[PDB]
């Protein structure tokens, strides 16, 4: 993430700073220093873009900031699907930090292109011994492959793979390594196409993405339940502050927590839903599992106690409501009207404290350093 | 290439043998071919400790290892 | 003989035919080769396998025969349980065969048991009579089923007053019962009590409840037990429901365990583990030690009519090991915990992750094969996966997060201990257990937050069961009350505290609760006196002490610095225990570090797949099976005397705990008799983990238990029983040990510089083993001289003995300083110690007169064994002589080229009793060169024992640079810990055949360079001290050119018209060595190291 908006400033700026004129250079260049903190100063604005930016630095907005280049420029994304879809390579390698596994997106990859995937996990010789006969089949008679931890078997990756990659169609194979182990040859890493998996920065973004994942009540709890999971994996990236720790939570918890609601949803037909069972619930054994202080305990209980409070109209954020289902609708009407409740809404600039009800001050140091760091390494960057 | 490598040559040189080498039944092939390379000389040793110091004496002469 | 290698040739070959024997009846996998034998071969007699029923069950004792056919089974605890129909043996049927059906049979038995019992509860029938009727499970269940109707019932309107008055009467019966029942009812309604609470506490909640809505959630987060009425098939018609979910009882035979409080946090880990199984997930919990993980899921598992069957994580469990228990434990349809499944390798980690993902898989898709290892097994539906693990702590790795995603994590940071306390003491009989149970609690708090914070002081969950349990057996002798419990606090927590904590302690104790063993301490005393120690006050207390911890606990710690006492300790109590009790005492002593794991518990033959028994699983085999009857009536001690290495200690995490189960790769499950207690013997703490600290009780020895004056007798009398002559000898010397003088000599070694410093408690070894055996050398002179001379005699020997035991290890300066300091503190009127004084034959004189002056060859330069006689080479030859003598190991420590193996040689080289066996130490050295360094030196002779192969001379091992071998990543080195047990224990174990050699003739000399050279490693002083060491130095410069004219005058005796320069020339070298030696040092280049060599 910190790297990709290394690269769209510096970007911006290499292509900016030679089509634009001479006085654009200095205000942009100076709307970096103060983000940087090495020289202040307001920038002699006359345009009309810079005015934003302006803006958006005036009122400590830095990760707007930081994301008003890529907005403002760049008009195209790539997620893992795009990456394989559009590529010429066969080869593919996944990167990411400890404590995050992406292998369940390419399972749901495999499962959208009809294909068959063969997960194979490197920590032992009948593994590597496993994995030399399946690629062999499987240059033959197609079909993907993927090689989970190859970090535990180096010496194998250094002789077998890398001949193997050294030297048909519907054949596909994927790596997986940590950002953290040990590093891998470099001439197999630029054989393959390479990814970095990790979770959407943003809030909006991540309901939407679970949301285009999916009676009428069963839609609603899986909205509000997509709202609950975005807003909490947000509030975990506040070490000091979100939490009192770094936690992690993932497709699992999501997946346990809608089994759970469709089964008090089945079997109980009453439709006078228990909403504390299932705030308790989702707060304790779900969610709370993992939790092991009390103040973190509290603060998950806080938010189940606000998105799951079994009201008529809930303003789940500072700026939406959210209606809650009548008794004369269809599933498909139930989940327009919830995709257009999502798509009408708009995300401040402010949402890390507006949304998460946390003090701005407390917000403003974080979002400062985040953008220092970004900023810095791209004045070090466009000074030579 | 590796640690045992230089335990040996300590061996080697802190001594003027490597007991690791010869030992179970190859100590006794070694007792057996000294043996006989004494007798061929005229040597009158017996006991198998005149053999082996006569053998770790050989060596002591008749080796030079340089680094 | 020869039949035996015939028997074994056909033996390997069988192994192909076990592996599809396991398939007929899976539960075979928890058994050995040699147990499938056995259970195959006995057609007949039936009776071998009622010998296993344990390890293939759990619960299961024996069975029970009546005349060839199987009419019931009883359980651990003794109960006993009756079939509904006898099995009819046949002669043709194999083990298999009947087995199978005994498996159904029993669970049928259960479910009538069930069925009839719940059949006349509903009739108005009170609980306290049919306690005597059916066994303890069928009495749970049918409770639990009508409990849970009662409080539906109940639910339908708001009044719970009644049923919960209800309840409390049938409480007090219950209790009042207790008394005046036998042992197995005693059993029964104990753990029958603790579910009878749980009731009252969940109906008390209800009727605390404000609204509906609140009581109908309190209500959905218990267990509650249903039973399905349309059903035909009995074994699938009770099901437990908790938030929603449903789980399906087994009606498996589980006997009457130790049952758990229900507490909060027990309930919330049902609920995880009810959530993650509705979906054929795993189970895990994590975090600290002792706090409930792996005794709730066992717990769990009791409640679901299952017994969870528990393997113990290790490094040695490979792929294909976690693989085989897998397909076992699908195959059985057993509930496996795997406890500490952080010990595990990373890589072997991320290879399992398929096999439980593929598992999982089979089970949510209801698959009836599975593949795991090259072969499809069947997929038992009932199966399921458990991990426990400790985040954190050392030796331990971390899971891969495609396999963490694999299960479904729970925290049990920390336990309500006042609730379970509250609950034993009132189970127990306690008048008062709420303040009783606060009141320790409270005191446990302040414990832990008051005293010193020392690395090792825990005070849990396993502390306050340990108090509770030193409760059971106290109640006669101090009564149920607050005297018992302040007496067993001091029994359990007392013996780990240190010197102001104890004062810490009692005030405490004073403040929040209120307020004969003379057999014993006479044995104690009568054991002190044959072994020859005094039992002085610190001494007395700490043999009370472990004698009090060990009645209850099966595994204790002593931990103290070196030579404080520990092993005299354990062995005086053990001795006079069996002097008190009548019990033989069987002890196996085990240097834990000197082996390596797989010799230690074993190792699988790859190539084969077949078991090899470690040395401390054969030993618990030899007790488990007992053929000769003789481990019947004996107390076993085994004692890990070496450093607590986390991962050589944790693989016996399940034996030390309430599983008492030593779990090993191939599957199999020795039990632990409680007559089998084991001992860690230690000197330090460092690198231990919480995970064993809490299972074993601590010792802790805060000073030495002698003083000098004790231990100096001790040793005298020792050296005496070695030897007229004694009664007037004994007097001598005793009286020549007087302490007043002595005294001061001891406290003013402690300002002297000692190089490989150590303590001087631990030098008067030395000291009395030299002075006794110079003055036994001389017995042949002493009928014929006054009282003077002999009293002089024996002082100028006790006078040598002190200078070259207490300050051997300094400097030339500081000998000469100390011989002043002995000398004034004898007094002047006793003979005076010189710097050379000597015995001739007797007069006394000095080593000055006895220089002989010596004419080489001119070729005799080049020869490695001449060494020119000079004052400082004369006297230490003679002393290393006779500390070589007198059987006591020594150490040679100098900077390099100092010259000790020249002394050393040139000493051993006139002797006709000595042979030298050089051996040499690098940085990476085994035991396995020192013993090959021996091989073409000793014999072995048959228990086993080394011989030299001559059978007059002594051998004498000389081990040069024993600094250099490097410290493992828990600071400990193989080869020093091998040559400590070497010289103490005077023996060591062949390690691939589990038999005690004992060391004869052979003696063990060491050579080293100061610590404080590169490269170099500090020692162990449990190893240190039992060696006399003596310091070497350079010669001095007037010294090296007495030397060195010798040599060339005897290199000039070729060039006779030279011969007038010998002197200019060896001044020159000399000079030339000086200058460049102060100029070119090491801190130029690493290399730039002279010595006497260069010369
Ligand atoms: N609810 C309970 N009621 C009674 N005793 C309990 C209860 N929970 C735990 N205990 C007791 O406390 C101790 C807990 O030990 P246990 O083996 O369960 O801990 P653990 O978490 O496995 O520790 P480790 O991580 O070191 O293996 C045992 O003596 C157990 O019997
Ligand atoms: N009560 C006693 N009376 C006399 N001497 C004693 C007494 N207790 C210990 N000693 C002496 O202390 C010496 C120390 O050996 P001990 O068996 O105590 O070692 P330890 O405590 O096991 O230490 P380590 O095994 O680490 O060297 C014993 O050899 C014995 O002579
Ligand atoms: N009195 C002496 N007579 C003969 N040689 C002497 C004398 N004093 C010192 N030396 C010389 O000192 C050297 C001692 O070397 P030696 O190997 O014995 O030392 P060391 O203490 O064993 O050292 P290292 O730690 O290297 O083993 C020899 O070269 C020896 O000739
Ligand atoms: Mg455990
Ligand atoms: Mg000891």
């Amino acid at each position: 993430k910190k790297f990709k908006m290394i690269m769209a400033m510096t970007m911006f700026c290499l292509y900016k700073f030679d089509i634009e004129s001479e006085q654009y250079k200095e205000a942009v260049l100076t709307m970096i220093g103060v983000l940087s903190e090495s020289s202040d100063g307001v920038p002699k604005l006359t345009n009309d873009d810079l005015r934003y930016l302006w803006d958006y630095v005036t009122t400590k907005s830095y990760i707007s900031a930081l994301n008003w280049f890529k907005n403002e420029f760049f008009v195209d994304e790539w997620n893992i699907a795009d990456v394989v879809a559009n590529s010429e390579n066969n080869y593919f390698t996944m990167a990411s930090e400890r404590d995050v596994d992406g292998t369940f997106k390419l399972i749901e990859l495999a499962k959208a292109s009809k294909e068959s995937l063969k997960i194979i996990p490197l920590g032992s010789i009948e593994n590597l011994n496993y994995a030399q006969e399946e690629i062999s089949k499987s240059k033959i008679e197609g079909g993907w492959i993927l090689l989970q931890n190859i970090q535990m078997s180096l010496s194998w990756v250094k002789t077998y793979l890398h001949k193997h990659v050294e030297e048909h169609e519907k054949f596909k194979m994927f790596m997986t390594c940590h950002l953290t182990g040990d590093k891998l040859p470099a001439p197999l890493l630029q054989r393959t196409d390479r990814v970095v998996y990790e979770d959407i920065p943003g809030i909006l973004d991540t309901v939407k993405d679970l949301w285009g994942s999916q009676g009428v009540w069963s839609v609603y709890c899986t909205f509000l339940l997509s709202w609950f999971h975005a807003l909490i994996t947000a509030r975990t990236r506040l070490v000091p502050h979100g939490f009192s720790k770094k936690y992690y939570f993932n497709d699992c918890d999501f997946q346990f927590a809608s089994v759970y609601l469709e089964n008090v949803l089945a079997t109980n037909s009453t439709n006078n839903i228990p909403w504390a069972q299932v705030r308790d619930h989702i707060a304790t054994i779900v969610y709370g599992g993992k939790i092991d202080e009390e103040k973190d305990l509290e603060v998950v209980a806080k938010l189940c106690a606000h998105v799951f409070c079994g009201s008529d109209n809930l303003q789940i954020v500072p700026g939406v409501r959210i209606p809650q289902p009548l008794l004369q609708q269809s599933e498909e009407e139930e989940r327009a009207r919830l995709t257009a409740i999502l798509s009408n809404t708009i995300e401040p600039a402010d949402s890390l404290s507006s949304w998460l009800q946390l003090p701005r001050e407390s917000i403003l140091d974080y979002e400062r350093l985040q953008a220092k760091e970004v900023a810095s390494s791209t004045e070090q960057l466009l000074q030579e | 290439l590796e640690t045992a490598f230089l335990e040996r040559m300590n061996t080697l040189l802190a001594n003027a043998d490597i007991p690791d080498l010869f030992q179970g039944e190859e100590y006794d092939k070694l007792l057996n071919n000294l043996r006989n390379k004494t007798r061929s000389l005229g040597l009158l040793l017996d006991t198998e400790q005149e053999l082996y110091d006569w053998f770790v004496g050989e060596i002591a002469k008749n080796l030079h290892v340089v680094f | 003989k020869l039949t035996i290698d015939s028997l074994k040739m056909i033996k390997s070959s069988l192994s192909t035919f076990l592996e599809r024997q396991r398939r007929q009846f899976p539960r075979f996998y928890f058994l050995g080769n040699d147990d499938l034998l056995k259970i195959i071969g006995s057609g007949k007699h039936h009776d071998q396998v009622s010998k296993f029923m344990k390890k293939m069950f759990g619960s299961i004792e024996s069975i029970i025969f009546f005349e060839d056919s199987i009419t019931g089974v009883r359980s651990v605890e003794g109960e006993v349980l009756n079939l509904n129909e006898k099995i009819e043996l046949k002669d043709s049927i194999q083990a298999q065969e009947w087995l199978n059906i005994l498996d159904t049979e029993i669970k049928l038995s259960v479910f009538t048991q069930f069925r009839d019992c719940l059949g006349q509860l509903k009739d108005g029938t009170d609980i306290e009579v049919v306690v005597s009727k059916y066994i303890f499970q069928a009495i749970l269940l049918s409770a639990q089923v009508m409990w849970t109707e009662l409080v539906e019932k109940c639910l339908q309107t708001n009044e719970f007053s009644k049923y919960w008055k209800e309840v409390d009467m049938k409480i007090k019966g219950l209790l009042d019962k207790l008394n005046k029942s036998s042992d197995n009812v005693k059993k029964k309604i104990e753990a029958l009590l603790v579910e009878y609470l749980h009731f009252n506490n969940v109906i008390g909640q209800l009727k605390n409840c404000s609204t509906k809505e609140e009581a109908r959630l309190l209500w959905a987060k218990v267990q509650k037990f249903y039973q399905k009425n349309d059903t035909l098939d009995d074994l699938n018609s009770v099901f437990i429901s908790q938030s929603g979910y449903l789980l399906q009882y087994k009606f498996e035979y589980i006997g009457i365990p130790e049952r758990l409080i229900y507490t909060p946090l027990l309930l919330v880990g049902f609920a995880t583990l009810t959530d993650s199984l509705h979906q054929k997930y795993g189970g895990c919990f994590f975090g600290p030690a002792g706090t409930g993980k792996t005794e709730t899921v066992k717990a769990f598992g009791q409640n679901l009519g299952r017994v969870v069957v528990v393997f113990n994580c290790d490094d040695s469990f490979d792929y294909q090991v976690l693989s085989r228990l897998l397909v076992g434990i699908t195959q059985i349809g057993a509930w496996g915990c795997f406890d500490e499944f952080n010990r595990l390798d990373e890589k072997v980690l991320s290879a399992v992750s398929a096999n439980i993902q593929q598992i999982q898989n089979g089970l949510q898709v209801g698959k009836s094969h599975i593949t795991l290892l090259e072969e499809e097994t069947p997929l038992s539906p009932h199966t399921a996966v458990f991990i426990t693990l400790n985040p954190g702590y050392n030796g331990r790795s971390e899971l891969p997060e495609n396999l963490k995603k694999s299960f479904r994590e729970f925290s049990m940071k920390s336990p309500q201990s006042g609730t379970i306390a509250e609950m034993i003491l009132q189970i127990m009989g306690f008048e008062d257990s709420k303040s009783l149970a606060s009141k320790i609690v409270h005191f446990l708090e302040l414990l832990s937050s008051k005293c010193s914070s020392m690395n090792h002081y825990h005070f849990g969950l396993r502390t306050l069961k340990g108090v509770l349990r030193n409760c059971s057996p106290l109640v006669s002798e101090f009564g149920e009350g607050e005297k018992t419990v302040v007496e067993s606090l001091k029994r359990v927590i007392l013996p780990s505290l240190g010197d102001t904590d104890e004062l810490v302690f009692k005030d405490e104790l004073s403040k929040i609760f209120d307020s004969n063993s003379k057999a014993i301490v006479q044995c104690l005393k009568d054991a002190g006196q044959r072994s020859g120690f005094s039992m002085s006050e610190e001494f007395l207390k700490k043999c009370m002490q472990f004698y009090y911890m060990q009645k209850t606990q099966q595994a204790l710690i002593l931990v103290g610095k070196a030579g404080c006492g520990k092993t005299a300790t354990w062995k005086t109590v053990i001795d006079a225990m069996a002097i008190f009790d009548g019990h033989a005492n069987v002890v196996y002593v085990i240097d834990t570090k000197v082996l390596t794991k797989e010799s230690l518990y074993g190792s699988m033959l790859k190539a084969t797949l077949e078991w090899r028994d470690g040395l401390f699983t054969s030993i618990l085999r030899r007790v488990n099976d007992d053929i000769t009857g003789t481990f019947k009536n004996s107390r076993i001690w085994v004692v890990f005397d070496s450093d607590l290495d986390p991962e050589y200690v944790e693989a016996m995490n399940s034996v030390l705990d309430d599983n008492k189960i030593l779990t090993l790769p191939n599957g199999e499950r020795l039990p632990i008799p409680p007559n089998f207690r084991i001992l860690f013997e230690t000197d330090n703490l460092d690198h231990t983990t919480p995970a064993t600290i809490t299972r074993c009780g601590l010792l802790w020895f805060s000073t030495d238990v002698c003083s000098i004056s004790s231990k100096i007798d001790h040793l005298l009398n020792k050296s005496y029983e070695a030897l007229f002559e004694l009664d007037k000898l004994k007097d001598l010397i005793s009286d020549s040990f007087d302490m007043a003088s002595l005294t001061n000599i001891f406290t003013c070694s402690n300002d002297l510089v000692h190089i490989l410093g150590v303590r001087t408690f631990n030098k008067l070894e030395t000291a009395v083993q030299l002075a006794v055996h110079l003055i036994s050398s001389y017995r042949q002179w002493f009928q014929n001289l006054d009282d003077k001379s002999l009293k002089d005699v024996i002082t100028l020997l006790i006078k040598r003995s002190l200078l070259y035991a207490l300050a051997g290890d300094s400097t030339g300066e500081s000998q000469r300083a100390f011989i002043q300091t002995i000398n004034t503190y004898f007094g002047h009127d006793s003979q005076e110690l010189s710097d050379y004084s000597t015995i001739v034959i007797l007069s006394f004189s000095s080593f000055c007169s006895e220089i002989p002056s010596v004419s080489l060859e001119a070729h005799e330069v080049m020869r490695p064994d001449i060494v020119i006689p000079t004052i400082d080479t004369i006297k230490h030859e003679k002393i290393f002589y006779d500390l070589l003598n007198s059987k006591r190991g020594i150490i040679l420590c100098g900077p390099p080229g100092s010259g000790k193996t020249m002394i050393m040689n040139n000493a051993l080289r006139n002797s006709s009793l000595y042979d030298v066996v050089g051996i040499n130490f690098s940085k990476d050295t085994t035991t396995e060169h020192i013993l090959s360094a021996l091989h073409r030196h000793t014999n072995y002779v048959t228990g086993l024992t080394l011989l030299p192969k001559s059978d007059i001379k002594n051998l004498v091992l000389f081990c040069d640079q024993i600094n250099l071998p490097k410290l493992d990543k828990y600071g400990s080195q193989n080869v020093v810990l091998f040559l400590r047990q070497l010289m103490e224990k005077q023996g060591f174990w062949k390690t691939p055949e589990n038999k005690w050699v004992t060391i004869e003739r052979i003696h063990i000399v060491g050579a080293c360079n100061p610590p404080t050279d590169p490269g170099r490693i500090p020692m162990s002083e449990r190893f240190t001290r039992h060696a006399a060491i003596l310091y070497l130095g350079y010669p001095s410069g007037k010294s090296l050119s007495q030397i060195y004219e010798i040599y060339y005058k005897a290199i000039f005796k070729l060039v006779p018209e030279f011969r007038s320069y010998t002197e200019p020339f060896a001044r020159a070298s000399v000079h030339l060595y000086n200058e460049c030696k102060a100029r070119y040092s090491t801190g130029l280049q690493s290399h730039y190291l002279f010595s006497p060599r260069e010369l």
